[PDB]
RNA sequence: AACGUGUCGCGAUGGAUGACUUGGCUUCCUAUUUCGUUGAAGAACGCAGUAAAGUGCGAUAAGUGGUAUCAAUUGCAGAAUCAUUCAAUUACCGAAUCUUUGAACGCAAACGGCGCAUGGGAGAAGCUCGUGUCAUCCCCGUGCAUGCCAUACUCAGUGUCGA
RNA sequence: AGAUGUGGCCUGGAGGUUAGGACGAAGCUUAUGGCGUGAGCCUAAGAUGGACCGGCCUCUAGUGCAGAUCUUGGUUGGCGU
RNA sequence: AGACCUGAGUGUGGCAGGACUACCCGCCGAACUUAAGCAUAUUACUCAGCGGAGGAAAAGAAAACAACCGUGAUUCUCUCA
């Protein structure tokens, strides 16, 4: 789950994915938030743990 | 503490200038998530000296893009193909104005007359 | 009745914000706004309420140019 | 002539004021013609026009017209006046030939007295009440 | 309802941003001016009507 | 700085609205004898970490170390004139540097640059 | 009517008047000046103090 | 008696008066003093370690650059050096940045919408001998409102000729 | 009703003069008396105040309240109804 | 075939559009009011409405005034009145 920015679409967000985090999103919603926010739930791929890119990122 | 100096800044090219870029943008994106993460009061903090670093980096890649084609215009005759952002911003109305050049046009007449009765110099006792 | 009664049959909207005015006086059906007669080139201004005219006018917002065209006039336009 | 706009030719007050139709514009036609070109040619500084035809309907003028861009026209000593922004709409305010004839500017003396430099500039020098400090 | 423009729902979505108190240090400055906010709206005491 | 003109308003507002490279020339102080006498200058604005002696006040006879200037509050802060709270901690007192004066320079290559050009002599 | 307007001879015959009480040493010491040491009512000096 | 009434002393309620005044109002003067398609005024949304409003600024976002100043800012944190520049801070200004709009101008519009040319990008399918290349899809830049002036090619006309 | 006179009183500011104030100015308070026919002035006491101000001669004006279904703020009987 | 004339289409280089509008220029244009009524007249060739510039605008270089011993573009001031 991120806050991105609210002008992008679900394919920039995944191609941003793979550049910034070596993962594959295979799923995005979307969803712009009452805050103003855009924030997006991305799968990942399965060959990809969720947990593993957590901790790089670290939080 | 990681403050880019402007005059050492300078005297990149390009290249490393671009690569020190994407370096900062990186920094300041992992500090985005200990500002969401709790985050102790010393990391957090660089925020500042990294985003005013940056700021330096696109003004050197910016100042020296402006060079670059400022210098790439006025070279030769090309100066009706400048595209209107390099061109000398004035008021509006002091563009459309007659230059000095112009506006001081006259007649065979007129420069005839300054020529043969000119203003002259004089005093009174 | 026309009092209490009729006060609850009012329903829709009649004006919408303007997308220009940034009031909420953009008129519905008619596709014009109240107070800055927008799509219209020219804006409302008329010399009998000049208290409007003293609140729709420059420099009761922020002036982003002319802050920086009238020092770059007072120091005469001047370049390194 | 001018008719009148008022609704249905009903209009109010003072009887004076109560002609819709024999009602005549202090403006000539000249002047309108001119007014009519400048307003929608925009980048165009018109000087003044003369009369070409009449028909039972219509009048026609030839407004000769001047581009204060040109380069020709700037570098010419004789008409680069007009590329100065104070000539920027010289047929709205009665500057042509045609504007100075409505405005009585083709008189002087005696004839001209009440509308030197304009009516306006006259009522307001004839009607301020002048205070002079010590007095 | 369900239906809003998102210009609409990004005016909403300030207004719910600016419904936050001043922060208790904004009253330990030198010169000081602001104990409350002034501007707290309520959404049954005043009506936006975007 | 010329805050002082004929309109009081005027004067009394420039004072009060003044940047800080113009609160620090009117917060000054003057020398000490023995140091007005040697540099020929007779008042110096105030530095951090330079050394006064307090000469109005309840706090007057009292040495010690500028550690701050406060601008904000046109006050300045020697750590040796203090108070305690009712806690028993310790809190500097500010004073105005007219009430104060110079007993030792705090000297940089800018700070020597105003003593060479307020030198009278 | 902030100013006002006084005839040339009536200016100068106040200058005059309040020139003349000048002279007078009891209308110099009833209007509050301590002249009480001075020489002499018209005090006159030299020109040396044109030059200090 | 009790209620009540009156007078003084002390309390409360109330927020006048005085003193104060970084504000208004009025007058007078000095200028290389007058905005915008090179996108103005206005409107909208954002920007701080902490930040609602206001102020300032614009995804370089309570500012970047340069000059002068010469050690702060300060509510609390944070911070190389503790100061000939190359990192205080403030003032000033030449270099820049300047989101969405708006005359608003590719077309629309209670749509963060959709084009036609053109260039750049990314591209986990294919093809290639993991590299390249990359179909749709998806981003980004630029050109394109209308009128007019000048201009350098393609035309229309049983307008007048002419072979 | 009205006219007029007043070295007649009072308030803000200005020109002059003469003086007060941290040993307590303005303001406020009154079983504080004094004296003026009166408008008013002055003293005293505050177990009040905390920094400005008086008198006289001239000059000036946004200069004197009890009521305008007066304006604005507050309070009150009705009423613990 | 070609020309000339009168019109098109695109390419290229430009410009106009809105703001302000105190003053100023062009138009448009009232009524309350005053006349102790009211209609001419007055308010006023003013308010409101529309268009257009500038640092000022407008005017200005005699188809002028005069009737003199003559004057000499415009604008403004005092006066004329
Ligand atoms: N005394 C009544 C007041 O008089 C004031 O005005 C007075 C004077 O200011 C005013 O004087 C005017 C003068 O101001 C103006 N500039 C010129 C005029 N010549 C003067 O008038 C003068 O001459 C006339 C006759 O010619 C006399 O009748 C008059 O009394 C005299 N003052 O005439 C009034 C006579 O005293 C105000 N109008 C007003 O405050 C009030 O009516
Ligand atoms: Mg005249
Ligand atoms: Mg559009
Ligand atoms: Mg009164
Ligand atoms: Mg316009
Ligand atoms: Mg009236
Ligand atoms: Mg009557
Ligand atoms: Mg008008
Ligand atoms: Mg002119």
């Amino acid at each position: 789950t991120f806050i991105v920015d609210s002008r992008a679409n679900k394919t920039e967000i995944k191609k941003a994915m793979r550049k910034l985090y070596q993962v594959k999103a295979v799923k995005v919603n979307t969803l712009i938030r009452p805050d103003g926010l855009k924030k997006a739930y991305i799968r990942l791929s399965a060959a990809h743990d969720a947990l593993d890119t957590a901790n790089k990122i670290g939080l | 503490s990681h403050h880019m100096k402007i005059k050492d800044l300078r005297e990149k090219s390009k290249d490393d200038l671009l690569k020190t870029l994407t370096e900062y943008k990186k920094e300041l994106s992992q500090l985005r998530v200990v500002q969401q993460t709790g985050g102790a009061e010393t990391r957090l903090g660089r925020i500042r000296p990294i985003r005013k670093s940056i700021a330096r980096i696109l003004t050197v890649l910016n100042q020296n893009e402006r060079s670059n084609l400022k210098m790439f215009y006025a070279d030769r005759k090309l100066r009706c193909k400048t595209p209107k952002v390099l061109r000398a911003k004035l008021t509006h109305r002091r563009r459309l104005a007659l230059k000095e050049n112009e506006k001081n046009r006259k007649t065979s007449r007129q420069m005839r007359q300054a020529h043969k009765f000119p203003k002259r110099v004089y005093a009174v006792k | 009745t026309k009092g209490t009664t009729s006060m609850g049959q009012r329903h829709g909207r009649t004006h919408i914000l303007c997308r220009r005015c940034g009031r909420n006086s953009y008129h519905v059906q008619w596709e014009r706004c109240a107070a800055c007669a927008y799509p219209r080139a020219s804006r409302r201004r008329y010399n009998w309420s000049v208290k409007a005219i003293k609140r729709r006018r420059t420099g009761t917002g922020r002036c982003r140019y002319l802050k920086v065209v009238n020092r770059r006039i007072a120091n005469h336009f001047k370049t390194p | 002539g001018r008719k009148r706009p008022v609704h249905k030719g009903i209009t109010y007050g003072k009887p004076k004021t109560s002609g819709v139709l024999g009602m005549k514009l202090n403006k000539n036609n000249q002047a309108v013609a001119e007014q009519r070109l400048g307003k929608r040619f925009g980048n165009l500084r018109v000087l003044n026009s003369y009369w070409v035809n009449m028909d039972s309907t219509f009048k026609w003028y030839e407004v000769i017209a001047v581009d204060p861009m040109c380069k020709t026209i700037r570098r010419d000593p004789r008409i680069n006046w007009i590329v100065n922004s104070v000539h920027k709409h010289r047929e709205q305010r009665g500057l042509t030939s045609a504007g100075r004839k409505h405005r009585g500017l083709r008189h002087k003396g005696h004839k001209a007295s009440k509308l030197r430099p304009s009516y306006r500039a006259a009522w307001r020098r004839n009607n301020r009440i002048v205070f002079l400090r010590k007095r | 309802g369900r239906f809003k423009p998102l210009a609409v729902k990004k005016k909403y979505a300030k207004k719910m941003n600016q419904n936050k108190p001043v922060p208790y240090w904004i009253r330990l400055r030198t010169g000081n001016r602001i104990k409350w906010n002034e501007k707290r709206r309520h959404w049954r005491r005043t009506k936006l009507n975007y | 700085a010329s805050i002082k003109c004929g309109s009081r308003r005027k004067a009394r507002r420039a004072h009060f609205q003044a940047p800080s490279h113009v609160r620090r020339v009117l917060m000054s102080a003057p020398l000490s004898k023995e140091l007005r006498a040697k540099y020929n200058v007779r008042a110096m604005p105030v530095r951090k970490d330079d050394e006064v002696i307090v000469k109005r006040g309840t706090f007057k006879g009292r040495e010690g170390k500028v550690t701050a200037c406060y601008r904000l509050k046109w006050v300045i802060l020697i750590d040796k004139v203090n108070r305690e709270k009712a806690n028993g901690s310790t809190v500097a007192v500010g004073i105005h540097p007219s009430n104060v004066e110079i007993t030792k320079l705090k000297l940089t290559h800018h700070r020597k640059s105003i003593l060479e050009r307020k030198d009278r002599s | 009517r902030w100013h006002r307007k006084i005839n040339l001879h009536q200016k100068r015959f106040a200058v005059v008047s309040a020139l003349a009480a000048s002279s007078v040493p009891s209308l110099v010491m009833s209007r509050g000046h301590r002249i009480d040491n001075v020489p002499e009512v018209p005090l006159v000096v030299e020109d040396s103090i044109q030059g200090y």
